[PDB]
Order: structure tokens, then sequence, then C-alpha cells
DNA sequence: CTGGCCTATA
DNA sequence: TTTTTATAGGCCAG
């Protein structure tokens, strides 16, 4: 099963077809520009007729009838693509799918879109018998850290050139949304043949649009950088994400915070990481927000959230997106 | 803070003070 | 649901102004849980769809009572609150309401008994007023809750009261004694944790819920003089929350009730915690603790859906906090 | 064919009807004026009126023997509106049909001319209850309806009702019903039923009512099932949870002495005598309010005190007017958060605990 | 018959206060300008819907465009009565649907019957839901010549700002308690009515801003004082007391005399005033008080008969004391729910009065 | 009516909004045309007078240009409204799927005057979820001879499925200048008298959209029986204040007690639901008090009042701040018990103008 | 005219 | 790894 990055795909595909597509991540950016390479690369290679289906449980056990019946030769090339369920493959269609991991021609070519899969429902037989044959594509979005990279890369291959100080502030703006980054690009090219994007010129053809979930507010209050969490909720609130999703996940932190806090005293900073389960990259993050913040600091946010939940379940209020801006800032001292 | 100032206290009765008489008097 | 003896003269009463024809048609009984209301009211309902009475009972043989028997009697209609839910909808009232004048499907009066007024929605209580107050011929209503005052205005005026009250103590305590095998001090404390009504007492004893308390117990014991109270969540983060908050409180009153000397206390069983309680919590925190425990106590069963661990553990940091020195303490309001 | 007092005694003429004097006066008056309009709006609280007045407005307008104040009841079409046979009062339980499409049906047949009747009207009872549009789906026809065509509009909470609604209605605010007005009432009532009384025990009632004429047949429909036939001032104090003076004032006393063991071991004989326990505090809340009164004038107590006069004088002279004020506050916040306590009994227990310690100032 | 309708206004010059929007109407019919869009907005009864009517009436008179139509030609009489084939007043509280709005597009191509223009007037327009509002975006950003677009709505803050971009907004105010007893005037007197001078001042304040408010009051009014609009009468069915009383509790308050205020308070109740009312009347006078304290052209038009021992009140009573006494009936109000009585629950918070006393509290043991 | 008379015909003729034209220009120009574009940003800024644009540019008798001549047949047809090959579907009414799919059975024909089929499919954020689904097959597969061109207010709504098969510009709100020269340029044309201060009134109030602003204008000038003077604009503004609630915080931190008494009585007329003044003032209080702790709590939001927010929490103790909120949050609290609603603001505003709470 | 789906308001 | 509820109004494909 070849292992790919997106960016990297476009060379396996041309190098060879194979059986199996397995177009897997999260980004809706990846996901497109993967489908529509291989898509591109199909028809070229004398294939026609284009089918597609989308895979619910609700799919009968006729709909996957009517799917393995869909490949009889001979046949003028067709690609069948099949797309996903939230939770990925369960049991009554992760018995559907071994059905077609036996029937593959060089005149049927298999793609497949969906999130990434519990590592279990991945090793499950019939995946990794098409293994061998099987291309599969990480869409992962980037976060923070990874993401300058992949900008100045993609900028590279529209031969544009980037300012480190322009980079910096695309990064900034469509963070979450990689989409609306490379039509940005795309944008930025038509505006200027040059290829020259100065920090000047990107600053003023660009609108401001990251997507972010919940998790990365939290994570930012967590590190202490206010102006992000402020930034972070402002868009979460024009995406309008129900506040009471903010709550909760501020919460399961939170109240994980005052109660290591305390803990902390007794035993080593490590020990209680290790009790708790603590996902390992988050452990050095929690650090710090452990580090700076006053077991008295928790119990005010403990109680500024709880005044929160009230005004929001039980007074229908309105603040409720204020009441976080302030919650928000308090995390950070 | 008087008994009395005490007891408004406890009776939710809140006590109200001038600080700006200047734009009060004055029309 | 179980019929408890202390019903046959409630009982009794009620069916003699049916028997007469003269009976009210929508009755509202106000009983404590465990008490039994429900049977009261099934025996009455019994009594109704009765096509050939043998006196105060009910017979078995007659083609009504076989069906009431097996369940499903098509006159017979029962708002309780969905399987996973705990309010009392309109649209399921609004069902009632309708049916309800559809000519009786088996021809004998219908009777519509909800389980607990408590649980009726704003609009699902409402939905009820006009049906309550002059409903179709040969039809009865049926009623209960804790707290008729909890009840809406208008509704109330619609109905008859009946207090269903609980036996004396002694009565209670010696039923109680039959039931379980537990020292009298601790029926006579179940019993007066549960406002007098046995069976409510029994309950305390059947469930998960006895060693339960004895584990808040176990927990305060150690809360009170480490002056740890956020060492509670675990005993009080559960399902059952607003009892076991009760019970917290009911801990905290009877300290109270100490510094005063007082007769009764309510935890007639551990005196020691009641003592220990007296000794390390000055009056004054005892009481603005005993309050938020009680304000707590109403959020988490009146606001739908709120969440319990940010509640409680609220509820518990604060409650430290009170413990410092010359901290400002609540002093209720309007 | 039994049906309670509370349904029986429905008024059904003009003049059967109790106090709310001011809304019958304006009524007949526009009926005879010949100033009649399209929305008429009723409020005030549960059973004081609202709808009985609401249908016996329908009556007069409709009445075969013309539009009249004071309908008959004797024709074909008073006798069907008593009934709720009568084709053309379409009432409608706004409660129970709230929805906007429920709604835009009775708009569609407005247009269409009444049966059998004068005027085609609606009754649309427990109106605060109308989804938010379905209220804006009646204020252009509610304004401008057609000349056969009126609206009745009773509700509990007007509070609730847009104020685009309001200003399209007349409103009649009913007044509670006075004490003695549901008395007397009360009394005719028993006897035209042929139940035995006792005055004294009609008092009671009435009081209860809290203003409530249904709450007041209610009661009294109580009293008779608990009294085996009579209603009698025995069964009725009983069944109220009335109270005997003494223990009230026991009680204040044992408050403000800051007597906790007292206090406490008082209601515990209280409960066991199954005292209402918001009576306990209403009456202690009472007798506060003479103690600051006698403060005031000397003359202010009653002659109803003389058992106690003693007592109360007492409790005048020592107690700080000021520091009573906390006694009564404290208590009457007590009767508010009653109901959402544990129990009844310790909301009680914890409010004489939170009054007890007042006494020493420093 | 019903004030509230008879008299909705059938010219401009009918139209009470609103002269910035009667203003730029007739500015711009007499100036050809003419949009597509009108929107109208205020709170229930300032003239927004008889306005509407009166801009497609003028739109249409057959004498011409003009903001002086004629209500005499088969084109205003017809508006009038509101059988004009080309006036298409929907109700939008029941159109409120897509499918609903459609409809109404679909058939607006078409030419009109009889007028100079199809004039949709869409009332109560904040109904419409998402969908049909968009679908009315670009039909109403570029009608056909012959179409013209009434809007019209208490909250104009529902539509989508896609629509307000589109037409003139037209914000009628509330209007001047001046303003409303001017009209109460005239039409009783047109309708021939006995009225005191006092009960109109009564009405109008009471209206709160609405001139239908008020003319649905004064209809009420009217049959309550049995054709007569007498003081008596506006003040019976208010819930007010004529104001001495009340201000005479104040008064014997703040001079700390105990005997005064219960005795009126026992006068009060002998004329079962509603207790709450009183309360009221009295947060109502201090208010007033304390603000004639803040700027002094500030006290009422209304309460002349009143002003002279007012005005002595602001004068000598130090700010910082009204505040006490305002607070104090106010947690007062808050109480009486509660209190045992409604009588007793008054009286009892005067009592606290009293003897938190700022000058003269009560005698202590 | 001067919000349709002065639509933009030429691409000289349009106000800012440079970062789009230019693209378009230069692709145009330079042989680069993305089967499809889509056009969002706040209603009435060139979204759908830059779509017509991009059509005239795409058909031009001179040529796929940059710069339509507006004269020629194809032109001056599209400026008109009927152009053969131009089909600008109004999305909004027609949104079910029944008329997508309709619309999409004549798209494969080929185009009867001009060089390309151009599909204007206007407010798109309406159509169903399966409307879309047929957009997206033809997106998918598009015709040479199609160009399609999306306008929505509210892009959000189209699926991703959706945006990430057109090449979207969003248009900037506009400048306050921008604004105002525009109005300038457009009085001056139509004759009609204006003052410097009263177009720099409008151009505010527009608060960035080009439309609200001629719109605006429109009224204006009805007010002014055909003068645009500073008397008369203000004036009309006046009549549609958003205003109130932070223009009472400003007087009310100054102390002015008239400013108050006046601004209170203004808002009265606007027919205000009072509690809901209390809780603007509130939420302003709050926002302010925040700005207070980062420059970085101002909206993309705001902006329209925001110059004011700023400068207010810089002039403000912070301290002086939690003080007000106190005492309007309670004021609040007893709204439903002091006597009238106004009344309690009035009062409230009292205590927190002069008064001072001991506790 | 059903069942899937989205929304607003308290 | 992302969540309160009860009640309403509403669009839509087949
Ligand atoms: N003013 C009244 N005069 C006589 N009986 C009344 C009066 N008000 C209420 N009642 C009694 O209350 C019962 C219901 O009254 P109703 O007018 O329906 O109250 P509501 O206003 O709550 O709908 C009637 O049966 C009648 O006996
Ligand atoms: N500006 C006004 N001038 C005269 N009468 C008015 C005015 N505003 C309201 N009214 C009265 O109120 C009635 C209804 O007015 P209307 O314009 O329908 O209020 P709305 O703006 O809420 O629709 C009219 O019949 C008229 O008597
Ligand atoms: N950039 C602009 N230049 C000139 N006029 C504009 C501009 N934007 C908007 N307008 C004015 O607004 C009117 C409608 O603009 P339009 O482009 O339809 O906005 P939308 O993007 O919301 O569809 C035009 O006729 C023009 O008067
Ligand atoms: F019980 Be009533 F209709 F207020
Ligand atoms: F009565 Be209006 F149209 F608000
Ligand atoms: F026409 Be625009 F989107 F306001
Ligand atoms: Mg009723
Ligand atoms: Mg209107
Ligand atoms: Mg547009
Ligand atoms: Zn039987
Ligand atoms: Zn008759
Ligand atoms: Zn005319
Ligand atoms: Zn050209």
């Amino acid at each position: 099963m070849i292992r790919l990055y997106p960016e990297q795909l476009r060379a396996q595909l041309n190098e060879g077809l194979r059986a199996a597509y397995l177009l897997l991540g999260n980004d809706p950016l990846l996901l497109q520009e993967s489908q529509d390479a291989v898509r591109q690369v199909a028809a070229a290679q004398g294939f026609e007729e284009h089918h597609t289906f989308s895979i619910d449980p609700n799919t009968d056990w006729n709909a996957i009838f009517s799917l393995c019946q869909a490949m009889s030769l001979f046949a003028s090339r067709q690609t069948l693509l099949l797309l996903l369920p939230e939770n990925g493959p369960n049991a009554a269609i992760n018995e559907q799918l071994l059905t077609l991991t036996g029937l593959l021609h060089d005149d049927l070519l298999l793609i497949v879109r969906g999130n990434k899969l519990s590592k279990a429902q991945e090793n499950a037989a019939w995946f990794t018998a098409l293994a061998n044959r099987s291309v599969q594509v990480t869409c992962q979005t980037p976060e923070q850290a990874q993401l300058p990279r992949w900008v100045a890369a993609r900028a590279k291959q529209l031969n544009l050139e980037l300012d480190d100080a322009a980079n910096q502030v695309l990064c900034y703006c469509y963070e979450g949304n990689l989409l609306a980054l490379a039509q940005a690009l795309e944008r930025l090219s038509l505006l200027w043949p040059d290829g020259k994007l100065t920090l000047p010129r990107v600053e003023q053809a660009v609108n401001d649009a990251a997507h972010f979930t919940p998790f990365h507010w939290v994570d930012a209050l967590l590190m202490g950088k206010s102006k992000r969490a402020l930034h972070i909720l402002q868009q979460l609130r024009l995406e309008g994400s129900e506040p009471v999703i903010l709550l909760r996940t501020l919460q399961r932190e939170l109240l994980l915070l005052v109660n290591l806090k305390r803990q902390s005293a007794h035993t080593p900073l490590r020990a209680l990481f290790d009790k708790h389960r603590v996902w390992q990259n988050r452990r050095g993050m929690m650090g710090e927000a452990l580090n700076r913040l006053s077991q008295t600091q928790l119990r005010q946010a403990v109680q500024l959230l709880t005044r929160t939940e009230l005004t929001l379940k039980q007074d229908y209020g309105q603040s409720v997106w204020a009441e976080l801006e302030g919650l928000s800032l308090l995390l950070c001292h | 803070t008087s008994r009395r100032d005490w007891q408004l206290q406890q009776l939710g009765i809140t006590q109200w003070s001038l600080r700006r008489p200047g734009a009060l008097q004055g029309e | 649901m179980r019929w408890y003896p202390w019903l046959r003269p409630d009982f009794e009463k009620l069916v003699a102004s049916y028997q007469a024809g003269r009976g009210h048609h929508a009755l509202l009984i106000q009983a404590l849980p465990g008490m039994g209301d429900d049977a009261l009211i099934y025996a009455l309902s019994r009594y109704l769809l009765c096509q050939q009475p043998q006196g105060h009972k009910s017979c078995g043989h007659c083609r009504g009572c076989q069906l009431m028997q097996a369940g499903t009697h098509p006159d017979y209609y029962t708002l309780a609150p969905e399987k996973g839910k705990n309010t009392l909808g309109v649209d399921a009232v609004r069902e009632v309401t309708e049916k309800l004048n559809e000519h009786a499907r088996l021809g004998g009066a219908k009777v519509v008994w909800v389980t607990d007024a408590a649980l009726l929605t704003d609009a699902a209580a409402n939905a009820l007023l006009k049906t309550l107050e002059e409903p179709p011929a040969e039809t009865w209503f049926f009623l209960a809750t804790r707290e008729p005052e909890r009840l809406l205005a208008t509704l109330r005026s619609r109905c008859r009261l009946h207090y269903l009250a609980p036996p004396p103590e002694q009565y209670a305590v010696t039923w109680l004694s039959r039931e379980v095998t537990m020292s009298q001090d601790a029926l006579l404390a179940a019993l007066r944790l549960s406002a007098g009504s046995p069976g409510a007492a029994l309950a305390l004893f059947q469930g998960d819920n006895w060693q339960a308390r004895e584990t808040l117990c176990q927990a305060l014991a150690y809360s009170v003089p480490s002056g740890d109270w956020y060492s509670l969540l675990a005993a009080l983060n559960h399902e059952q929350a607003p009892a076991r908050l009760h019970w917290l409180a009911t801990l905290l009153m009877d300290a109270l009730k100490r510094h005063h000397g007082a007769a009764q206390v309510t935890n007639v069983d551990v005196p020691g915690l009641v003592a220990e309680l007296a000794n390390h919590l000055s009056p004054s925190r005892l009481q603005a603790i005993l309050g938020d425990v009680c304000h707590i106590r109403e959020q988490l069963m009146s606001v739908t859906g709120i969440n319990r661990e940010l509640l409680i553990t609220d509820l518990l940091l604060r409650i430290e906090h009170y413990l410092q020195p010359g901290v400002v303490l609540p002093v209720p309001h309007l | 064919s039994y049906q309670v007092l509370a349904r029986k005694w429905r008024p059904q003429t003009f003049a059967d009807v109790v106090g709310q004097e001011h809304v019958l006066t304006a009524l007949a008056n526009g009926l005879s004026l010949g100033r009649i309009h399209h929305a008429y709006l009723f409020s005030g609280t549960r059973g004081v009126g609202k709808t009985s007045i609401a249908r016996l407005l329908a009556k007069g307008l409709n009445c075969e023997t013309g539009i009249t104040a004071t309908p008959c009841g004797v024709c074909d079409n008073c006798r069907e509106i008593e009934q709720g046979r009568f084709v053309d009062l379409i009432e409608i339980d706004a409660a129970s049909r709230t929805k906007v499409e429920d709604t835009r049906d009775l708009l569609d047949n407005v247009q269409y001319a009444p049966a059998r009747g004068r005027f085609k009207v609606y009754l649309i009872d427990e109106v605060h209850m109308l989804s938010r549009h379905s209220f804006n789906a009646l204020l252009k026809t509610l304004e401008e309806p057609p000349e056969h065509v009126k609206f009745l509009l009773a509700t509990t909470d007007p509070q609730k009702l847009p104020v685009t609604i309001l200003s399209r209605c007349l409103q009649f605010h009913l007044k509670a019903l006075d004490v003695e007005q549901i008395r007397h009432q009360l009394e005719h009532i028993l006897n035209e039923e042929h139940i035995a009384h006792e005055p004294r025990a009609l008092q009671l009632l009435a009081r209860a009512a809290e203003g409530s004429l249904r709450d007041a047949l209610s009661l009294t429909d109580q009293a008779i099932a608990s009294g085996d036939g009579q209603v009698s001032t025995q069964a009725v104090s009983a069944m109220l949870g009335t109270l005997d003076d003494d223990q009230a004032l026991s009680l204040v006393e044992a408050m403000v002495e800051a007597n906790g063991e007292r206090v406490m071991a008082l209601i515990n004989e209280a409960a066991a005598r199954g005292i209402e326990w918001e009576a306990l505090l209403v009456e202690m809340l009472g007798l506060l309010h003479r103690i600051a009164m006698v403060q005031l004038s000397p003359a202010a107590l009653g002659n109803d005190m003389a058992a106690i006069e003693l007592r109360m004088r007492e409790l005048a002279r020592t107690i700080p007017p000021t520091d009573i004020q906390l006694y009564y506050q404290t208590l009457l916040i007590g009767r508010k958060e009653l109901p959402y306590a544990p129990d009844r009994r310790m909301g009680v227990e914890m409010t004489l605990l939170r009054a007890l310690a007042f006494h020493p100032r420093m």
C-alpha cells in the first residue's frame, strides 16, 4: 500500500495506475485535488464511464449488489467512486468492502473518499489484501506548525515567489481552510504576473477566513496565547458553532487542570500525566498552563464557566459569547 | 458601617449617594 | 407499584364520593414519593372502568377489567414522560385531549392519569387547561405531585385537592422493621430523610442507595476535619445527585440544630458525623453552605440539561472558599 | 348529570356575575350605546370571570331578542351557547391549537358569513399560548375584520401577547374578587344547593381562595367531601391546616428571644399536628406586621387580639422597629422560597435558622 | 362603531406628525423622483400601514401622480374602500412561506388593470421566511416600470440587510403626548362627544406613543364613561387615582409623619384602591423628583396641578435621600407578592421607610 | 432610481474593488479563464454589477477584453437586459431542483449570439441540497462555450464541493472616501446641489455599502426638495439612528445630564424596547472593558462604531468601567419593579451618572 | 403528504 | 476527541 502526501501523489499516479485508490483525510481541498488528479489520469487512460455512489448505513444490501454487478468485462474502462459514513467502515459495510477487493480489473478503477479510520478498521482483512494493489493518500490538513511549509511548497509549484513575510500573513488568514488559501494564490498570480508576492501586495488582496475547531481554542488558552484565543472565538462565532460545544470542551480541560493543580503538590508532574492518561503531545502544553495559573485563578475560571452555563440554559442569555471572550482572557495571566 | 447600614444590607435596600453633584444641581 | 396499608382510608373516603356519582372529575393527589399515590390512583381507576363492580372492589371477570389487567384498556390514558426523557411534553397531552372526544372506545368512562404534574411542560400544562376545566362526559382525571405550589396557577383551580398524608412515624418505623432488618436508628433516619413516607424510606435500603449514603458519610467524615470538600465530588457526582445533596444538607442542618441544642435531628443514625460538623464548622458557615447546597440542588433539578460535574465542582470549590476566614457569606434574595 | 359547583354555577346571565362591575358596566354600556368593538381582550388571574364573561358577551351579541346587554337565556341561541352547541361562537382552546397553520384555518373561515347567528364570534381563550407567528397572523384581520365578525380574547397572562395585538383590542382587566364578594356568593350557592354551612367556615374558605371564585368553589367542593355532607368550621379548618392562635406567636417569640432549642422544638410539635407550613409563616408575617404597627401608634392593636394583646405589646416595646423589619423580611423571603426547598418543613427550619441568629447587635 | 378604524387618515393632510416622512414623499412625488421600494417602520399605531396606503392612493390618483390624492376619482374612492384592483395588500403574516411569495412574484410581470402602477403593499413584512425574503431580492432590486413595493413592519430589525439596502427606509417616530391629545380632541369634537380636558391629557399619556393605542383606549373610555369621556371615567379604567392622594403620601413619608401616612393609607383603603398601583404612583413621583433634580426643565407637563409641591420636594430633600425612599418602595414592590396581604404589604413597606428614615427615624427602646 | 441608473457598465466606472477587477482584467487579457467564478462580499459592493461586467468583457464583439466597449450590439444588449446568451438566473426564486435541471438541459446547445454561453446565478446560496448537486455535475464537466458566474452575499452556505470548483473573489466593503467620491460624482452628474459635509455624512452612514449609499442619497434628495443639504441630511439620518445605546454610554461617562435626558428621549421616538436598551449598553461596556485587555478584542464586526469604542476604552478608568457596569447590570434586574420601564432606565442612568453605591 | 433536514426562540 | 432542551415554523424531493 503506497502511502502518499497529496503533493507526492501526482508523480506516483503517472508511473502506474493501481487497482485501489484510497483517499483518506479530513481536508476538503486535498480531497478534491487528489480525487480530480485521479479522475483526470483515468479518462486519459481510456476511462469514460464514471460512476459515483455515497455510502451511508442507508445503502441497502440491494445497493451493494448493484455495485458488485457494476463490473463486468469487457466494458470500456469505468471509474467507481465510493463516499464514506462519518464512522468509516462499520461492521455492515466492512463486509460489503471485502466483496469488492477480489473484483480488480484494469477495466475498473476504485476510488474511495472519507475521514481517517480507527487502526482496527484499517487492519480489517480486506483492506490489507487490497494493500499491495492500493495507493493511499493522507489528506489531513496542516496545523499551525506544518502549514507555512506547505504554503511555500505549493507557492513554488505555481512558480510564484513568496516572502517569509507574506507566508506568515497568508497562514494567519487561511489557517484551517486550505481551499481558500489555494484560491488566494491563484487570485494573486492573476493580480500580478510578476510572481513576486510582497508582504504589502499580498496584504491588500486578503480577506480573513480561518476555520478552527473548539480544540484550537482550549489549546490556545492552555498556552496563554490570547490574541489567538480572541481570533479563534471571533471566527468560531462566524461559522456559527454552538457555544454549548465550547463550554463543554473547555470544561473537559479546565476541570482536569483543577484536579491536576492540587494533586501536583503530592506527586511529580509526570506521574499525574500518566495517571490521567494525558495525550503525549498535550502534556507539554498542559504543564505550561499549570505553571502559569494559580490554584485560585482556576477556581475563578471554574466559577466563571458556571456563570455562563447557567446564564445560557436557564436565563437564555445573549451574553454567552462575551462571557467567553472574558473567560478566555482570564486564563492568560 | 452603621448597624442601620448593616440592616439595609440584609434587606436588599441598596444605599445610593452622590459622587458627582456637579452635573446634578446645575441644570 | 405497591399497595400500602395507610391507603385503605384515604381510598375508601375518595371512592365514596365517586360511588355517589358525585365525585370530582379532576382530582389532584399531593403526596411524597414512595407514599404510593399511584396505587391509590390505580385503585380508583380500576373502580371507574368497572362495568360490574362489587362494592369498593373491582371484580376481575368483566370485559372491562380483563383489558385493564392486560394493560390495553382503550379508554385509559397514561400521561408519563417518554422513556429517555424527564419532562412531559405538550404533543403527548394533545393526543389525549383529542382522543378524549371520540365517544369512549369501549363505552365505559375514560380515565386519564397524569403520573406527575410536576413534569408537565409550560405548553403541556396549559394544553391541559380547557379539557380539565370541562371535559367530555364520564371522563375522570387523576394527577399527582409533591408540591402543588410548584404547579401552574390555573391548572390548580380546576382541581380538587387530596392530601395523602403519611402515617405517624411510630407506625412507619414499625412498618419498616418488618420489611427490612436495620437498626431502629437507621430506619428512623431513613424514614426521616424521606419526609416521613415509609417505602420512600424502604427504597433507600433497597437500592444501591444506602451503601451510597454511607460513602457520602465516609467521605464527609474526611472533608470536614481536613477542609477538603472537592474530595466529595466523587460521592456527589452521580445521577442521583439531587438526592445525595439533600442528604448532605440534612447533615448540615442537624449540625446547625445541635448548635441550638435541638431535640430531633434528621440523621439519627450517625450522630458522630453530625457532631464533627458542629465542631469544626461555625454556624455561620454551616448555614451558608447549607444554603448553596440546597440551591445548587434546585438547579440540578430544575435546569434542563445543566452539567452536573460543572455545577457540583463549582459548589465544592466555593464551599472551601467559604471556609476561609473573613470571606463574605451569602444571604438569600428578594 | 353531576358537575362540580365550579362548573354548574357558571354565571349564565350578566346578573349572576360577581363583582367585575366595571367590566360589565362598560360592556352593557357599549352594547346599549351601539358602540360595539371587534376585539375584546379579557384579563385577570385564574377563575375570576374571564371566559365566563366572554361567553356572556357572546350571548348578548347573538340573542334572538336583539343585541342586548341583558341576554335572556331562553332562546334557541342562548341555550345553545350555554351548552357549547352554538354553531356561531367558534371557541378556540388557544393553548391546544397554537400553531400557525392551525390559526390560518381560523382566518380563512372568517370571511364566511355566520350560520344561524347574527355575529360570527371567535373566542380564543388561553390566548397567551398562540405561537409568535400565530399572533402576527391575526394582526391584519384583528385590526380590520368583516362587519359580521367579533373577536373575544381571554387570558391570564396578557403580558405575553405582542403589543401589536394589544394595540388592536379593548382590554378589560378583571380585578380579583374581594373576600366578601367570594363569601356572600359561597353562602348563596350552598344555600341553593341545600348544603349546611357554618359562617366562620365560609370565612376561611373565601380567605384561602386568595382572590379567586373558582379556587373558592373548588375548595368548597373539597370541603363537602372531607366533611361527609357538611361544610363545618371544624372540617374546613382541619382541611386548610388552620392554626390555633397560640402556636404562631409562641414561635415568633422564641425567635426574637434567639431561643434556638425552643424554636426548633416548637416546630417539631407543629409538624406533628400537621400544620400547613405556609400557613405558619403567613401568620407570623401577620403578627410581625401588627407589632411594627403598634410601635407606630399604640392604638393600632385590634379589638381582636385581646387574648394576646399583653404579649404583643411587650414585643412591640422591646424589639427595635428596624430589627423587626429584618425579621419580617427574612420570613417573607422564606415563604417565597418555601416550595423550592427539599421539604416544606426544612424550608421553614432554614428560614427560622437564618432569622434565629439576628439577635445580638454589637 | 370603531374609532381606531373610522379615523384612518384619508389624505396626507390628516396624518399626525411624521412630517419627516410625509415631507419626503410629497417632495419626491412632486419632484418626479420616485423609488420602487418604500419601507415603513415604527412601533404599533404610529401610522405606517395608513401612510403606505396614502402613498398607493397618491401614486394612482386619476388626477395624476400627486401627494394630494383627490379622494373622489374611481381610483381613490376604491382604494379607500379597499377594493381597488391594483393595490395588492398582502398580509405577509399569512403569506409568509416561499411558495406564497413566488406566487406574488409570478403575477408581477403582468400589467395593472386600472392604475398607473401595480403597487404591492406588503404589511407585517417581518414574518417572511428567510427563503421568501431572498426570493424578493432581485425582483425588488430591479422591478418592471409599472411595479412599486410598499413594505411596512413593526421591526425592520428582522429583515435581511440585503432587503434593507434596496429600499428607502422611513422610520415613523412615536407620538408626543401633545400630538396624541390634539387628535383625541379633534376626533371627540368631530364625533360630537363630551370630554373633560384632563381626561385627554390622561389617555394620551397612557397611550405610550401610539395613536391607535389611544383611540383604542378612548373607544373603551367612551363606553366606560357612558358616551362621555370623563376624567373620573378615564382614571377609573386606568387604575390611576387622581394625583393628590399619591403625593400626599410621599410628602407625609419624607416628613416622617407616621400618623398621617397610615391615615392616608386607610383612606385609600376606603376607596379600595389596588395596592400595587399605589406603590407605583409613589415610585413614579419619587422618580420624577429625582429627575427634576437632574435637569430642571425635566418635570412633566401633565402634573401642573402638583408642580408647585413637587418642585419644593426636589429642592428640599437630599438626592441620596430620595434614592433611599425609591429603593425602599422598590424592593417593597418586589415583596408585595409574598407579603401576607397586599395592604399589609404596602403598609409594612412604608413602616420600613419610617424606621430607616434618614432624617427622623422611628424611636428606639 | 439612483441605485439602478448608476450601475457600472464599464470597468472604469467601478469603485474600488481593484483586487478583483485587475485579476479579471488580466486573466481575460492573458488568456486565463476558469470555467467558473464566485463573487461574494456585502450587500451592494459590486458582486452582481461586476458579474454582469465579466459577461460583457467575455462576449464583447471587440473580443475577449478587460475593457468592454459598452457600445456594441452585445454590450448594450446586456446593459439593456436582453442578451440571447446572458442567462441570469434569480437563484432565490428558482431554487427547487426541477428548475435547475431544466436550466441545465439547455446548457449543452451552442450559444446563439456570442463567444460564450454565460450563466450568471445570483443570490445562489438559496439553491436546495439537490439543486446544488445538479449544478455540481455540470461544473465537474464544464462545456467549453460555457462560463459560470456565481454571486452570493453568504458564500459559507455553498457546499465545499462547489466552492472547490469556483475561483472566488471576495469583494471588500467600500471605504468612507470611496463612497463619498462616488456620491459627489453622481449627484454632480444628475445636476443636484450638495454640500461638502452632507456627503461625508452619507458615506459614513452607508456603513461600507455603496447601495445603502445611493439608497440613502435618493431619500436624502426628497428630504431636501431637490437639494442634498447638510441641514437636511443630518435630520434624516437622525430619523434612523441605531446610536442610542453607545451614544448614551458616552454621555454617561462625560456626566452630561441634558445629553442623557435627551437621548433617552430620542430613543423614545425611535420606539425602543427599553430592557433591550440596557442590554445593549451593558454589552457595550463589556466589550470596552476588554479592549482594555487587548487591542484585539474589537471585531471585524464593530467597524462602524469601532472608532468611538476605542477612544472610550483609552479614556476611562477600567475601575470606573466595572463600576458603570454594576450600576447598569443592577438597574436591569430592577426594571420590572421600577414604576415605568422607561422610568427604570432613566433612574438607572441617574444612578450611573451622578451617584455611587455605598455598600 | 410523508420523512429528512435546517432554523429560531425561550 | 466537538453538544441543552421543548416547542414551533419551515424548505424540499419524489
Ligand atoms: N365573577 C364571577 N361571578 C360568578 N362566578 C364566577 C366569577 N368568576 C369565576 N366564577 C366561577 O368560576 C368558574 C370558572 O370561571 P371562569 O370565568 O371560567 O374563570 P376564567 O377567567 O379563569 O376562565 C365558574 O364556574 C364560576 O362559578
Ligand atoms: N400618524 C397618524 N395619524 C393619524 N392617525 C393615526 C396615525 N397613526 C395611527 N393612527 C390611527 O391608528 C389607526 C391604525 O393606524 P396604522 O397606520 O394601521 O398603524 P400601523 O403603523 O401600526 O399599521 C388608524 O386608523 C389611525 O386612526
Ligand atoms: N463598486 C461599485 N461601483 C459603482 N457602483 C456600485 C458598486 N457597488 C455597488 N454599486 C451600486 O449598487 C448598485 C447595485 O450594486 P450590485 O453590484 O448589484 O451589488 P451586489 O453585489 O450586492 O449584487 C449598482 O447599481 C451601483 O449603483
Ligand atoms: F382559569 Be381561567 F381561564 F384564568
Ligand atoms: F399596527 Be401596526 F402596523 F404595528
Ligand atoms: F445584490 Be447584493 F448581494 F446586495
Ligand atoms: Mg378560562
Ligand atoms: Mg398595520
Ligand atoms: Mg445582487
Ligand atoms: Zn370489572
Ligand atoms: Zn337570548
Ligand atoms: Zn383620485
Ligand atoms: Zn462591446
